[PDB]
């Protein structure tokens, strides 16, 4: 027998968003760590926001443990102040 | 929305410096005239 | 049973600006006022029975 | 028998800073071979060491409530 | 320009200084307080038994 | 006229090592005074005073001195 | 590691790129005033002739004003350093922070 | 235990187990409990002082009865109450 | 010049010595004849005067590295402020002694103190090191 | 509106403000009941009373300073204003809960007032030792308002441990590993799950006595069966790890406040730092009994204890060398914080090697509860915690109000604080050698002379308090508004802005994974 | 660090009084309570 | 507005209540031990229920009703719920602790022996027994409610969480029961001690658990649990697993090796 | 006894007070030169204008910040482990003695052969003999034979107190219920005094102990007298 609701039927909300969002391979609300590009400044690393500025962590070297932070700003990429790592912001909504 | 900024993030008021000057003052008085007060009301209950 | 779910996100997705501990009517405000009432009048009998207790009777 | 006794002497069965069981377990003792001699018509005499031993061992007011509840009948160890 | 330090560092340092040593040295000698001192090469012993 | 090279390089680390052996030198030479001026001390002091000490002779002098309740 | 030679063969080769951007250029100078060095007079020289490409004179007097800061109580260094430059700060027009009167506190 | 029963642990297996063992178990355990019940002999009545312990009276009664008090097994620092 | 608090996401301006290319230009915003300046600062730099140099430092730049690694007299306010605060804690220590504190018990006074040594030698307090050790018991004085 | 934001908050940046508010007031009581400590040991004699109104005076002095001054400042205070800003998160993960662990510290608080109001108050000392605390030699109702205090504080922090472990595990950045977070978040952590295992052990402990008091059980009296050194492992096993938990957000803070003031983008040995956080917190569960050596231990106990202890030297060295080592090179900027920071260094070296003599339990014989041990304390939790929230408050006051101290004033600060402390307690190591005992309200005439210096001392400490609360003031009336802040780039939590708006990270930062 | 200059500028006179008042907010009720403590204990 | 998963609650006063009804009810209990009245007591529970029931009604209506609660926040309340457990076990391992102190050591007040002199145990395999059957079957029942809740069997989760619910009321019972039969009261020394507060903070922790799993029961009855998302009804047996471990340990520690 | 500025500890009295004289000073020159060697690591870092600000290795430097620390704690425990099962050897004594802590006094039991028990009380500071100690001299001294081995048994009949003795390095908690042991010899004769060491109520500071030790005979006759 049945009767229980699934989460198709019964998610609301920001979870509905969530799921409905990862159904369709997306993230728009950053569950996942994006992969990074190659960084040169013909293939920067691509920022989503909501906004016309984002803070970016940078982490230079695999195993570092300082992460480098900075705003990243709508515009010409910017590069991180220590590796030198191309990002480049990419508004919308 | 609540009120953002210097001086507003705060449960008291720093528009007027001597405003707060009082309430600075019974705010830490207070704290370090209590246990004096408890040591006299202990002594005076015998 | 039914499941009347729907009907209750409908009821506390409603854009009325309430928060969630009183989105649920009226009655939530008079629950929310014994809760208070009964705290703050409960406290303020503590403090009475501290000043009682503090001295020898 | 082997006397010129100065004070309890080490205790291999109670080595430690803890010295509560050996006060204890000299009292049980004694009285447990003062009730046996008492009965069969001996000499309690054959339990001095014991008797000497905790007397030196345990704090008077031990022995005193100890003895108290021997005579009450609510002494809670064996003898 | 010269700031809060160039004009008054030298006067707060000299008063400051005289100010403290001075009360400090008035508190420890002239008020009654008993440091008690160690007694060895200070203190003639006196005889305290009796009969 | 023309000014000779320095040394450029590693001035930090050169200052610090020397400094930590300088450290390390005045270590042991404290050790040796702690040594020397307490420890050692400590030995003689307690060794020199019960070498020929007579314990008899105390107690006699602190019952002459009347410090007993036990001993007049 | 790399040698001595090596690192300042790295630096050198670092800031004699023709086309070095700005960012490059502080990127550079902020990184080696890093190291438990004074860098060597020809890393300095290649510097500030990427100062020149980029054309900002002040980056140059600000570069002589490191060398003379990472050199510390040594103060040997840097008249050194400075003999050692006079060719490039002539062929340049490069004025010492001294002969600008940026030593004055 | 020698119940093989495996492969997928689900719903079925877990009722199988609630009703064949678990259930069961507990109406032996009621059995043997309902056979051995009955009120036993109480022992008489010694005023031990590591017993019956009273360095403060109850909050309720009197203060001199526990809380889940049974006047039939439970005396008092003074005996079994009448 | 002028920064301001809605600016705290930009690159900013920093004198720091273990920093010293900073991310921005102290001066972003140029006048007619400072226009001029960057456009002449294109050619030869032998060509530029003194004050010319000076300008163009003073745009890139605010504070030079010996302006700002330059000493203060702050330690002298610090050192003598902080002798006056301890200075006025012996005021304190004064009003506590006269009107909180009664008289410390009679077994300080000068005749107590005199028999107490005695006895404490009599008992020979600390013979070895601490106190005794110091009497000289055949002289009948303190050992010098 | 103020209502819903200051007592109805979910934002862990105003509750970090009611914290910091709260340990700022508690620390006026504490102080005052230090004075009055010293008061009656300033000269000998008697002074208030005897040793009941004195020992709930001494008491009171260590639960104010403990639960409510310390913990609240380091943990509740620049806990949730810092961790989740330093790892990019919107809040704590309990937003809602972790308003009801403050708002059981003005309770729990009132409860100590209370016990102190009624009857005698509770003399029995910080520990609560039975038979003492008993209902025979302490009748009525102050020890067990005592007790209840204690539970409210212990629910408070076993709340916020359980919030700040699950917002450090939970919230992080996808891309950023638990080694990617800095030394203050896993000092934190750390503490939480210290508090999480250690605060049970006390609840049951102190609830065994409430009973005992009560209900008439016998846990802790012989009469019963029971034993009163139950009591003393039961509160010990607590009792050590709670003196980590005090000093571990110190340990972060120091971290940061050193790299910062160095001029540098990160701490030396990071992993190392780690390491050393983990294995202390590891080693401090299992070396109680080093406060009961002379309750009558087998000889082979009282050999472990003392070897189990002496091993915390290690992993804490590491830390101090690596704070050296990260000033080693650095661009030293010589501001207060960067002071209380160095002070700290050493003054913690002091005390922590006064416990590695306490350590031994030979030499702890003759040394235990005298006023050597009361040195060695005040040396770790008075020249080490204080420190450490002096030099953090200094430091961060310019994130968290948006103004800016006056930094001469702060340096005037530091160094009258300096002065008192040390001629405080540094003449308390010659009373405890000398056979001084602790809990004493008048002492020999022999020991006058350092009770009356150090009592002075405790009168310096007083000015530098006083002079806080001005320099406090001053900064809010001057309204010098924060421009600019340097090395953002390695000092996540300022990058918002000073102060940082209400909500942050509601877009979370961006770490790609390479 | 740098910040703006004061919004509003507390004088050295404004400091005297600040400082004045902090300090007798502590001083003054606890003087009070140990000046009387005589009379506390003694009835 | 935000581009992340979290939870930002709305202000809430149940925070504030809660703090307040522990003032009440340790400020009554005081009350209670030594002023004679149980006034502030009463009160303090009666704000206690309150808060409580207002509270994790927010939360109900955050997550079922407004949908909050995203696999991040799922996550999280997952790691809340296992550290609470972990302290409410260091909780009971001190009540453990003073058993074994205590029986391990057996002090001459009580004859120097273990059970004390006077002391008549209860027969483990009597009622014991039967209680530690009772709460091994309910995790046995309230496994089978999970499956089928994953396997979305409305009717059969209902079955097996009821069945649980009722021998957790028949544990309940039965314990009450011991507790008046019991020859021995938490007066009779050591032994009583440990008996009575170690089982009867168990006792306790068993009404909470089969409260937590009322509040489930009547949840799946409104369809508020889907066969995925359902941590309201995961963290009820979590904390009745933990319930029943500490009563293996308890029948083993108290009841059998230390009778 | 303390004397006026003392800054160390009191005259060993006992042969095991000598050892833990010894033992301090050992590890009382380690603790200052790790706390000198830490302020003049601290004054170095901070006295000089050269800079290296980039990513330093720590492996190699943490071996000794980790094997230098643990072969000093080697060093500390050698010492102090001997002295502390040294402490535990087996001793053969020739009289045993009990005391009883109480609020707020010390009672005492001498029962190897006769019954003789009497209790300690302060004496007031107003009834003091000129040269005697306010806050230590006893009404009735622990009169014990020097240069003989003594147990002492300790404990209490009210709360917890503890039978402190600082020359000879004594310390031994007073709890209700339980009979703790401790060994006591003296090698000299003399007055030697301590004091209640775990808080104990409103008396706690008054409570002293005054051991007197004289030889054999005298104390034979004393505790005759004492019967
Ligand atoms: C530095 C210490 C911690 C911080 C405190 C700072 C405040 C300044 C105080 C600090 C200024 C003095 C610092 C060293 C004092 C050593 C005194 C001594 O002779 O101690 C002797 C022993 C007992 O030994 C004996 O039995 C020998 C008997 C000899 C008697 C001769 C009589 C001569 C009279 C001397 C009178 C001295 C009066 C001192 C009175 C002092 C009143 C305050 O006492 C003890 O064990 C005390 C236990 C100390 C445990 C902590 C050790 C911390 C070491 C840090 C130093 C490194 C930095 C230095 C450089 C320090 C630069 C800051
Ligand atoms: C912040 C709080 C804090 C901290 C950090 C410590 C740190 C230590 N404590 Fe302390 N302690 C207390 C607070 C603290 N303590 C309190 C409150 C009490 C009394 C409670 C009461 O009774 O009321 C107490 C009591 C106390 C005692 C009991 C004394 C007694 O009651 O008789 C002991 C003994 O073992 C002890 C030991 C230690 C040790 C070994 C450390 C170590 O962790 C310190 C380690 C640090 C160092 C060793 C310095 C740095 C290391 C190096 C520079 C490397 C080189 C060093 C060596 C090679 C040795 N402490
Ligand atoms: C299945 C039954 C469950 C028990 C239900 C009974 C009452 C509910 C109270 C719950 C309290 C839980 C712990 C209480 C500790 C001891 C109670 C022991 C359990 C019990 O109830 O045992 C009874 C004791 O009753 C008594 O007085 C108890 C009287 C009331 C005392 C209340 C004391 C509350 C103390 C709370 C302290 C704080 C709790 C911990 C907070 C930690 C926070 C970090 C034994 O009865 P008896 O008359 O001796 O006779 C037995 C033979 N006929
Ligand atoms: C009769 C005597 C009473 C005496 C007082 C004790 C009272 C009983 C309290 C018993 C516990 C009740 C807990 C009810 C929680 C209900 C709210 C809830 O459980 O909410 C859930 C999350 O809960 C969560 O925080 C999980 C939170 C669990 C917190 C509670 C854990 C128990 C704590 C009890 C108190 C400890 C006392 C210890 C004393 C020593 C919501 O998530 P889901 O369920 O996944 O589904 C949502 C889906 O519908 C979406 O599709
Ligand atoms: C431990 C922390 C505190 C330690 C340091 C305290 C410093 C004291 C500051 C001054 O305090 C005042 O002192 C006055 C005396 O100078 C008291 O007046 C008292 O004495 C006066 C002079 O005799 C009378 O005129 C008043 O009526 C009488 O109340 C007054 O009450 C008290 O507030
Ligand atoms: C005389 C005395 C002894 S303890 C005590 C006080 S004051 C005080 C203030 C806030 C909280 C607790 C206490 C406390 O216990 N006063």
């Amino acid at each position: 027998g049945g009767g229980v609701p699934t989460d198709e039927e019964q998610a609301t909300g920001l979870e509905r968003e969530v799921m409905l969002a990862a159904r369709k391979g997306q993230d728009p609300y950053n569950i996942l760590a994006p992969k990074a590009t190659s960084g040169t400044k013909e293939d920067p690393n691509l920022v989503p926001s909501i906004t016309n500025k984002r803070i970016v962590g940078c982490i230079c070297e695999e195993d570092n443990s300082t992460v480098i932070w900075f705003w990243l700003h709508k515009g010409e990429a910017q590069r991180c102040p220590s590796c030198g790592t191309h990002y480049k912001l990419v508004p919308h909504q | 929305h609540y009120e953002e900024g210097p001086g507003k993030n705060i449960p008291f008021s720093v528009e007027n410096k001597w405003r707060l000057l009082a309430m600075m003052t019974l705010f830490f008085g207070s704290g370090f005239a209590a246990p004096f007060f408890i040591v006299r009301h202990q002594l005076l209950k015998k | 049973f039914e499941n009347r779910v729907a009907e209750k996100q409908k009821l506390f997705q409603e854009d009325n600006g309430l928060p969630v501990h009183l989105k649920g009517g009226a009655t939530d405000n008079i629950l929310y006022r014994v809760t208070m009432t009964l705290c703050l009048g409960g406290t303020l009998y503590s403090l009475y029975c501290l000043g009682w207790a503090s001295f020898p009777h | 028998k082997i006397k010129n006794y100065q004070t309890a002497p080490f205790d291999s069965r109670f080595p430690n800073q803890n010295q509560t069981r050996n006060c204890w377990q000299n009292y049980l003792d004694f009285h447990r071979c003062e009730k046996a001699m008492t009965a069969k018509g001996g000499d309690v005499s054959v339990c001095e060491w014991y008797r000497r031993v905790y007397k030196s061992l345990c704090p008077i007011s031990w022995v005193s409530t100890w003895d108290d509840r021997r005579a009450e009948g609510t002494f809670p160890g064996k003898i | 320009a010269p700031d809060f330090h160039d004009k008054y560092g030298n006067a707060v340092l000299a008063s400051g200084a005289t100010f403290c040593v001075a009360v400090w040295v008035y508190m420890a000698t002239q008020i009654g307080i008993e440091w008690n001192p160690s007694p060895v090469g200070r203190v003639t012993p006196k005889e305290w038994r009796e009969q | 006229t023309a000014l000779a090279k320095p040394q450029m390089r590693g001035l930090l680390a050169r200052r610090l090592r020397f400094h930590i052996v300088g450290a390390f030198m005045v270590s042991l030479g404290f050790a040796t005074f702690y040594k020397f001026a307490v420890a050692e001390k400590r030995k003689k002091a307690y060794a020199d005073f019960y070498r020929n000490y007579d314990s008899m002779k105390d107690f006699e002098e602190m019952r002459k001195a009347g410090i007993f309740q036990s001993a007049k | 590691h790399e040698t001595d030679e090596e690192f300042d063969a790295r630096w050198v080769t670092y800031f004699n790129k023709p086309d070095i951007d700005a960012w490059e250029l502080r990127k550079g100078m902020n990184t080696l005033v890093g190291y438990d060095l004074v860098p060597e007079p020809k890393i300095i020289d290649a510097a500030l002739r990427a100062c020149r490409r980029l054309n900002d004179f002040a980056s140059a007097v600000r570069i002589l004003e490191v060398v003379k800061d990472k050199a510390g109580p040594h103060k040997e260094i840097y008249p050194y350093v400075i003999q050692e430059l006079r060719p490039t700060l002539n062929e340049l027009g490069i004025s010492t922070p001294e002969e600008l009167g940026l030593d004055k506190v | 235990a020698a119940k093989g029963d495996h492969g997928g642990t689900g719903a079925r297996t877990w009722r199988f187990l609630t009703f064949g063992l678990a259930l069961p178990s507990v109406a032996l355990c009621t059995l043997n409990s309902w056979l051995h019940s009955g009120h036993r002999e109480r022992p008489a009545f010694i005023p031990y002082h590591h017993l019956r312990i009273r360095t403060k009276p109850f909050s309720w009664g009197d203060g001199n009865h526990t809380f889940f008090h049974n006047p039939r097994v439970n005396p008092l620092p003074t005996g079994y109450e009448k | 010049s002028v920064v301001k608090s809605e600016d705290y996401a930009l690159p900013s301006y920093v004198d720091r010595r273990d920093y010293p290319l900073p991310d921005v230009a102290h001066v972003k915003n140029l006048s007619a004849s400072q226009k001029a300046l960057k456009e002449k600062e294109k050619a030869s730099w032998s060509s530029l005067s003194i004050d010319e140099k000076v300008e163009l430092y003073r745009l890139k730049f605010k504070e030079s590295f010996a302006e700002m690694n330059r000493s203060t007299n702050e330690w002298k306010t610090v050192v003598g402020a902080a002798m006056f605060f301890i200075g006025f804690t012996a005021l304190l220590l004064i009003w506590e002694k006269h009107y909180v504190y009664g008289p410390i018990p009679h077994t300080f006074e000068e005749e107590w103190v005199a028999k107490q040594t005695k006895r404490m030698l009599d008992m020979k307090v600390a013979p070895i090191q601490g106190f005794s050790a110091k009497w000289d018991y055949d002289k009948n004085e303190w050992k010098k | 509106m103020f209502i819903n934001r200051w007592l109805f908050s979910t934002n862990h940046k105003d509750i970090g403000t009611l914290y910091l508010l709260f340990g700022a007031w508690a620390g006026m009581v504490g102080t005052a009941l230090s004075l009055l400590i010293r008061a009656e040991l300033g000269q000998p004699g008697t002074l208030l009373g005897d040793d009941q109104i004195y020992n709930v005076v001494v008491t009171a002095h260590a639960f104010v300073m403990i639960f409510f001054m310390v913990m609240p400042i380091m943990i509740g205070g620049f806990g949730n204003w810092l961790v989740p800003l330093m790892i990019g998160a919107p809040d704590m993960a309990f937003p809602r809960m972790n308003n009801m662990s403050f708002w059981l510290l003005p309770p729990s608080f009132l409860l100590l007032l209370a016990s102190s109001m009624v009857e005698a108050g509770a003399g029995t000392g910080w520990t609560v030792y039975p038979p003492l605390a008993g209902n025979l030699a302490h009748a009525g109702a102050s020890v067990d308002l005592t007790i209840f205090s204690l539970h409210l504080a212990g629910v408070s922090s076993i709340l916020g441990a359980i919030n700040f472990i699950t917002t450090i595990i939970n919230m992080k950045p996808p891309a950023m590993s638990q080694y990617q977070t800095p030394l203050f978040v896993w000092s934190v952590m750390i503490t939480a799950v210290l508090l999480l295992l250690s605060l049970p052990v006390l609840a049951a402990g102190i609830t065994m006595l409430l009973t005992d008091r009560n209900l008439n059980t016998t846990f802790f009296d012989p009469a019963g069966g029971g034993d009163p050194i139950l009591y003393q492992h039961l509160f010990w096993f607590f009792g050590h790890p709670e003196v980590y938990i005090l000093i571990l957000p110190g340990f972060g803070m120091i971290s940061h406040i050193v790299t910062y003031y160095s001029g540098k983008k990160e701490p030396f040995g990071y992993m190392g730092m780690v390491w050393a956080m983990m294995s202390i917190g590891f080693l401090g569960f299992i070396v109680w009994a080093h406060h009961m050596f002379t309750v009558g231990m087998d000889v082979d106990t009282r050999a472990y204890f003392t070897s189990a202890t002496m091993i915390i030297a290690i992993p804490t060295g590491v830390k101090v060398f690596s704070w050296l080592a990260t000033l080693h090179g650095g661009n030293i900027k010589w501001s207060p914080a960067m002071m209380w920071a160095l002070g700290f260094i050493f003054l913690f070296t002091v005390g922590g090697l006064t416990g590695i003599v306490l350590a031994n339990s030979s030499l702890d014989i003759v040394l235990h509860d005298t006023y050597y041990v009361v040195a060695h304390f005040h040396y770790v939790l008075s020249m080490g915690a204080v420190f450490a929230i002096m030099g953090g408050f200094v430091h961060w006051f310019p994130l968290f109000s948006g103004y800016t101290l006056n930094d001469t004033w702060a340096k005037i600060h530091f160094a009258i604080m300096f002065v008192g402390v040390n001629m405080t307690f540094f003449p308390q190591h010659f009373l405890g050698l000398s056979g001084m005992p602790r809990r004493y309200s008048d002492y020999p005439d022999a020991y006058t002379m350092w009770n009356t210096i150090s009592s002075m001392g405790s009168f310096i400490s007083l000015t530098a308090v006083m002079l806080m609360v001005f320099i406090i003031w001053e900064a809010f009336a001057s309204k010098r508004e924060v421009l600019t802040v340097d090395l953002t780039t390695t000092n996540l939590e300022w990058l918002n802005g000073c102060p940082p708006p209400y909500h942050t990270f509601e877009e979370p930062t961006y770490v790609n994974l390479k | 660090i740098t910040a703006k200059p004061a919004k509003t500028p507390t004088s050295p006179k404004e400091q005297a009084i600040g400082l004045s008042v902090t300090f007798l907010s502590f001083l003054l009720p606890a003087g009070w309570v140990l000046y009387h403590l005589d009379n506390y204990k003694k009835s | 507005h935000q581009t992340h998963a979290y939870h930002m609650v709305n202000p809430s006063p149940w925070p504030l209540t809660g703090a307040l009804s522990a003032l009440l009810m340790t400020s009554g209990l005081t009350m209670w031990f030594h002023f004679n009245s149980m006034t502030l007591l009463m009160i303090g529970l009666t704000t206690n229920m309150l808060t409580m029931y207002q509270w994790w009604r927010d939360v109900i209506r955050e997550s079922t009703f407004q949908g909050h609660h995203t696999p991040a926040v799922q996550k999280g309340l997952r790691y809340g719920m296992i550290l609470f457990i972990i302290s409410e076990v260091l909780f009971f391992t001190g009540f453990f602790w003073a058993f074994y102190h205590s029986s391990l050591a057996p002090t001459p007040e009580l004859g120097g022996c273990w059970p004390p002199t006077g002391i008549h145990p209860l027969n483990p395999l009597e009622v014991p027994l039967l209680n530690t059957s009772v709460l091994l079957a309910s995790g046995v029942s309230i496994t089978w409610a999970h499956h089928s809740l994953m396997e979305g069997d409305r009717k059969h989760m209902l079955q097996a969480l009821f069945i649980t619910i009722t021998l957790g009321v028949y544990f309940t019972l039965l314990q009450a029961s011991e507790y008046y039969e019991a020859p021995f009261t938490i007066s009779d020394g050591v032994y009583g001690s440990t008996f009575f507060v170690a089982t009867g903070f168990h006792g306790l922790h068993v009404i909470i658990g089969s409260t937590f799993l009322i509040v489930c029961f009547f949840r799946q009855l409104k369809f508020h649990f889907t066969s995925n998302h359902h941590f309201g009804f995961e963290a009820a047996a979590w904390y009745w697993h933990f319930v029943d471990v500490v009563w293996l340990f308890l029948y083993v520690s108290i009841y059998w090796w230390g009778s």
